[PDB]
């Protein structure tokens, strides 16, 4: 999880940031506001783990 | 917003941006989208979410 960015349980933490209007230079909150929004999965990654 | 034409809605930061250098005012993003805007009358910045 250290390499990769954008991981599962990322996610959300990168959809957080999105909100406050806040270094809102990523791409990942400019796809949100155009309905593009990743889910998360059924089960979460502490389960699985 | 209506800025100098410009038909749009959202919010306004301002940040003490530079190097808008006489003509060049809006600042667009690679989309297409207006992420920037200077005004004529005040010479002051902003940056649009």
């Amino acid at each position: 999880f250290d390499k990769v960015k954008l991981s599962d349980v990322g996610f959300v933490e990168a959809y957080n940031n999105c909100t406050g209007g806040q270094e809102v230079r990523d791409l990942l909150c400019v796809q949100s506001f155009n309905g593009i929004k990743v889910l998360p999965p059924v089960l979460s990654e502490s389960q699985i783990s | 917003y209506d800025l100098y034409g410009i038909t749009g809605q959202g919010v306004f930061k301002e940040v003490k941006a530079d190097y808008y250098n006489s003509w060049q005012t809006l600042l667009y993003d690679v989309n297409g989208n207006l992420n920037g805007f200077r005004d004529l009358t005040t010479n002051k910045t902003y940056t649009i979410r």
